[PDB]
């Protein structure tokens, strides 16, 4: 339905950064950079191991 | 019935520079910009381009 893809997602991620704790704001960008480079069936263990972020943080971010 | 009240803060960055130069962190504008005002009032600030991020706008702000 979006005639110009990705606008609302940009707006959503910015707001989701602004309301987090001040320790979290490096880890959010780490997760985004990790998801922008891997092959498309990512297990959570390798993602956590190469990012240093806990699994529950990734899961709550995605929810 | 269509009147407005305008509040203007000139030199907004200087107030934050003076606060951080003596060991504080929260000048009045840095709190006031995130507060919710009644209807029919508008809030405008002015600053230099390279100092804008001292006062840290929220995502709703217009530039």
């Amino acid at each position: 339905v979006e005639d110009t893809i990705g606008e609302v997602l940009e707006k959503s991620i910015a707001r989701l950064r602004d309301t987090a704790g001040i320790s979290e704001r490096a880890q959010i960008d780490t997760i985004c950079s990790a998801l922008a480079i891997l092959r498309p069936l990512i297990p959570l263990s390798v993602l956590s191991a190469i990012s240093g972020v806990a699994g529950s943080a990734i899961k709550s971010f995605a929810l | 019935p269509l009147a407005v009240l305008c509040i203007i803060i000139d030199a907004a960055d200087n107030a934050q520079m003076a606060a951080e130069e003596i060991g504080e962190t929260r000048s009045f504008i840095k709190d006031l910009i995130r507060e919710k005002l009644p209807d029919g009032v508008c809030l405008v600030a002015l600053c230099r381009p390279y100092r804008r991020e001292l006062l840290d706008p929220p995502p709703e702000a217009l530039t």
